[PDB]
Formats: structure tokens, C-alpha cells, sequence
């Protein structure tokens, strides 16, 4: 019993992952996905320079 | 240099692909409640947690 | 146009790769529940008269031929993977927009028959089998576990080959 | 069926003393016979888990 | 990423310890049964002839292959610990990202 | 761990020997021997040499026959190894840099 208790705690700290953490990278990775559609969004306005032709 | 090719929006694009790929990963991690769901993730941790789980 | 191709084909091989580990997973999943069932079977409180370990043997077979057709039943765009097709010669993904720019790859046979656990070597009919069956499914976790860590190493790498891409 | 596990009443009855010296044996080997054919229907279950995991 | 990589290694290492520690409790355990059955064995309200004695011997001859039973059948990821193995040269654990932020530890035979 | 190593060493060699501009391989050594020059006048002689070396698995001392990790010893060497390559693509990186602000000057002065 001792032996498998130990092992068991082992394998969770090995394989197993803490909550916390990845939930802090997901909303860091959404934060930067939002910001990264922002900046598209922006960059395909950028290129108009139609008045140079028209009037 | 001006209309045909627009590269700022070429970087951004790679980034945003780039970090939806790496919010997708994490959404896994989440979901299956283990670190290690294939072994791209950890190659030496995997066998240990195999034998580990032979010997529990 | 040619960086671009070698961005997608790569992409196709690490979705080719994502296919065989998970057809492995179930394999260490089975591996493991053989493994228990030899360890129970492998005790003197169970009789042979009463058919005690011949249960434990009909559960032991399924998962044999569920060993066998996770191997023989795997396929990405009609391709045999885990058969012994690619042993032979491998996967060669194109990763680069000129000639020779590959990469070579090998998937070996994993199949019961090839790791020593199949039904010829591995019953547990007896008391005395059990305990070579459960030195045979080690030995057969241990290989799947590094075919697993080899595929790996080469999704890994495509990663970072897609991002110089 | 009772006529296939040689329980029917026309080989277990308990009428005499003697015969259900014999009954006694005959649901015993019937026991065993069912718990057999159990194994044998929950080895195809779990197999089938496993497959549709893979699946 | 060597600091963390570190970190990990420092819990794996503890774990190991806490293995060898929980291996170690049975054996004080079973020595203290050990010596409760030699205190009795030793006054002389016990007989050698009505077999007094050999059955004690009995419980502390089956204590004793227990004793080495725990020490030559535990073992962390495949590695046997209490043998005499480690006692040669010792487990390494690099608790550092740098080269040389080593500990080196030894187990005895017991 | 020693695929995973081997597999990124020839991947670190792929980028070398795989890389190039206009049919032109930049990181294996052919400009280190004499040069890529620039000409950013309009007269003869307004030149700029520039220079690239090679960045393969080989020149930096982290090839396999030199970097494996299958001991414990050998990783060791492999970390102060994977340092100093490092620090030498840094430095490389730097270089290049440098003479990329240059031209932004150049350029403006032009």
C-alpha cells in the first residue's frame, strides 16, 4: 500500500497537469489571438490609396 | 511594394495561427487532465508513466 | 509555391503521425489490462478444475485479436500503417521546395506475433506461463513506448520545420 | 435451457434422497457452465470499449 | 528552462526518498516484532522438547526472509535501491540548470 | 531523449544546408571565404563586403559524435556544448543585424 500510494503520487506529478497553469496560458493565448485579429483587421484597411487615381 | 503584396499582414496572420494552435493545445490539456497526451509532448516521462502505471 | 506545398505535405505528415499514435495508445491501454489479468491469474488461489483461468485467458485472447487489428486495421488515405509496408522502404515527405529536400521515415511491424506476446507464447492457461507473460508484456510495453517516442521526435521536428517554412 | 445443462427435471429431481445426492453435482456444473458463457459474453465487451475508443 | 527542468528533477528525487522511507518502515516494524518474540523466546517457562521455542523460530525465520524481501524487491522506475547498487557509486541528481549543480547520495545494504 | 536530439541535430543542419536566396546557399561556408559584396554607390569602389559562417552542427562542437546524451556524463559536456553554440549564433545573428542598420542608413542618405 505504501509503495503504491507513492508511486501513484509520482505518476500524477509526472503525467498529470496542474489546472492553474494552463488556464493561465489559455487566457494569455486568447488575450493574444484577440490582439493578433485586431491587428489584421487594422493591416488590411492600411493599403488604400485609391484617392492618388480619383477625386 | 504597395498593393499586389501586403507582408504585415502575412506576419500577423502566421502569429495568429501560431497562437490559435497553442490555445487549442491547452483547451486539450484542460479537457483530458493529463500533461502528456501524446509523445511530442514528453518522450521520456511517457515510458516512466507506462511502467509506473504496469507496477500501481 | 514550392515553401508552400512543403508547409502543407508536412502538415499532412504530422496528421499521418497523429493517426499512428493514437492507434498506439490503445495498444499500451490493452498492454496494461493484460498485464493485471496475467498478475491475478498468476496466483494458486485460482483452479484450472473450477475454470478460474480460463476466463481470465478468454479476456486475454480478445485483447489479442484487438492487438492484432488495431495493426491491421489502421489506415491514413488508404496506406497500411503499423503492417510492416513502410518497414520496408519508408515514408518519404517532401519538406522543401527542391529535389532532395526530403525526409525518410520507418514504422516497423506491431503486431502480437512480432513482440512475443501472441497466443502461442503468452497463455495463461497454467500458473507457471503467467509469470513469462508478464516479463513478455513489459518487454512489449517497452518497445510500443519507444515506437511512440520515434514518431514524436519527427512531429516534432516538422513543427519547427513548418515555422522556417 | 434447463434440457442442455442437465438440470430438467428429468435428471435433477429431489423426489428421493438419492436423487438429489446427483442434483446437487448437476447445478453445480450448470453454475459453472453459465459463469463460463458470462466471461465469455463480457470479454467481448470490454473489447468492444477499447474500439470504440480507437475508433 | 533549466530551472524548471531542476524542479521537476528535485521531485523526483524526493519521491524516490519517500519510497525508500516507506520501504524502511516495515522493516522497524518487523524488528520490533523481532524482538518481542526474542524476549519471550528467552525465559525458561519455554521448552525445546514441546517444540516452544521452533515456532517462534518459525515467525522470526519468516520475518527474516520478509527483511530481505523488502530490501531486494523495491525499486523506483526500475531501479533497485536497497541492494547495494547506489552503495558503489551513487544517484546523481542535477538540481541546476548549469553543468555541475549536482548532489550525489548513497543508499547501504541493508 | 537521444532520437528527439538526434532528430533536431539534423534538423539544425537541414536549416544550414537547405537555406537560400536567388540559388544562393547562405549558411554552409560559401561566403566565408571570400565574401558577399554589395555595391551601395553609384561610383566604383562604394562597396561593402560582408561575410557569413558556417552554422552547422559540425563547426559548433554539438554533432552527435560529440553531444549525445545516452550517459549521464555525456549530457553534462552537452549543456556547456549547447552554450556555447548559442552564444555563437548570437553573436552571428548580431553581425548580421548590425550591417542590416547600416544599409537602413544608406539607404536613406541615397
Amino acid at each position: 500500500g505504501t509503495s503504491a500510494e507513492n508511486l501513484t503520487a509520482a505518476e500524477s506529478r509526472i503525467r498529470d497537469t496542474d489546472m492553474a497553469a494552463e488556464m493561465m496560458a489559455f487566457t494569455k493565448n486568447n488575450i493574444l489571438t484577440q490582439a493578433a485579429q485586431s491587428m489584421l483587421a487594422q493591416a488590411n484597411q492600411q493599403p488604400q490609396g485609391v484617392l492618388q487615381l480619383l477625386q | 511594394m504597395r498593393i499586389q503584396h501586403n507582408i504585415a499582414a502575412l506576419n500577423t496572420h502566421r502569429n495568429l495561427a501560431a497562437n490559435n494552435a497553442a490555445a487549442s493545445k491547452n483547451l486539450e490539456k484542460l479537457s483530458s487532465g493529463f500533461k502528456i497526451n501524446r509523445a511530442g509532448d514528453d518522450a521520456a516521462g511517457l515510458a516512466i508513466s507506462e511502467k509506473m502505471r504496469g507496477q500501481i | 509555391s514550392g515553401l508552400n506545398m512543403a508547409s502543407k505535405n508536412s502538415s499532412d505528415a504530422i496528421s499521418l503521425i497523429q493517426t499512428a499514435e493514437g492507434g498506439l495508445n490503445e495498444t499500451h491501454a490493452i498492454l496494461q489490462r493484460m498485464r493485471e489479468l496475467a498478475v491475478q491469474s498468476r496466483n494458486d488461489t485460482n483452479d484450472e478444475a473450477t475454470n478460474d483461468r480460463s476466463n481470465l485467458n478468454d479476456e486475454l485472447k480478445q485483447l489479442q485479436e484487438e492487438i492484432t487489428r488495431i495493426s491491421s486495421q489502421m489506415e491514413f488515405n488508404n496506406k497500411k500503417l503499423l503492417d510492416g509496408s513502410q518497414s520496408t522502404n519508408g515514408l518519404t515527405f517532401q519538406i522543401g521546395a527542391n529535389a532532395g529536400q526530403t525526409i525518410t521515415m520507418k514504422i516497423s511491424t506491431m503486431s502480437a506475433t512480432k513482440l512475443g506476446v501472441d497466443a502461442a507464447k503468452a497463455s495463461i492457461s497454467k500458473g507457471t506461463a503467467a509469470s513469462k507473460a508478464i516479463k513478455s508484456i513489459d518487454d512489449a510495453i517497452n518497445t510500443v513506448s519507444k515506437t511512440r517516442s520515434a514518431l514524436g521526435a519527427v512531429q516534432n521536428r516538422l513543427e519547427h520545420t513548418i515555422n522556417n517554412l
